[PDB]
């Protein structure tokens, strides 16, 4: 999914947020890699994205 | 002159009384209250503490 | 506004509380339930559960 | 920095909802307490130092 720059730490087992309770929940003994990388090149318009 | 089988009650009853106030102690934790603890934080820490 | 990163200023604010330590006078717009007696129910007496 | 703001809050009902509405924050880093549950728990001593 694409997400903000500040909200990547909430995508964690156990974290605080908006998307973390209403979007995407993982669970308290998730095992795995979390990947984020800006998408400024890709997912971003100068119009507005 | 009945002080052995007083005694016997005065270690038993003040093993239980430790045992007791070992509920208060922290132990390097936040808290030695264990509600505070869950109200208090994520589960993630909630599991170290 | 010229330089990058790491020397950038930031605006920083600390947020500091107690815990339980005193009556408290600040918290969320949790709304209040109905007192009930010699009923057994889990409660939160100002964040105390 | 040397004279930083420290401002009281006392006899108020604070909606922490609102500082993830809008956030420009991009540190939020919490120490002894979790943030989504402050909505939950009752303070004083709430000092905020700029």
């Amino acid at each position: 999914f694409v997400i903000r720059g500040n909200e990547v730490s909430q995508i964690a087992p156990g974290q605080t947020g908006n998307i973390a309770d209403y979007n995407y929940k993982l669970p308290d003994d998730f095992t795995g890699c979390v990947i984020a990388w800006n998408s400024n090149k890709l997912d971003s318009k100068v119009g507005g994205n | 002159a009945l002080g052995k089988l007083q005694d016997v009650v005065n270690h038993n009853a003040q093993a239980l009384n430790t045992l007791v106030k070992q509920l208060s102690s922290k132990f390097g934790a936040i808290s030695s209250v264990l509600n505070d603890i869950l109200s208090r934080l994520d589960p993630p820490e909630a599991e170290v503490q | 506004p010229t330089y990058g990163v790491g020397h950038q200023p930031y605006r920083v604010v600390v947020l500091s509380f107690e815990l339980l330590h005193a009556p408290a006078t600040v918290c969320g717009p949790k709304k209040s339930t109905n007192l009930v007696k010699n009923k057994c129910v889990n409660f939160n007496f100002n964040g105390l559960t | 920095v040397y004279a930083w703001n420290r401002k009281r809050i006392s006899n108020c009902v604070a909606d922490y909802s609102v500082l993830y509405n809008f956030a420009p924050f991009f540190a939020f880093k919490c120490y002894g307490v979790s943030p989504t549950k402050l909505n939950d728990l009752c303070f004083t001593n709430v000092y905020a130092d700029s």
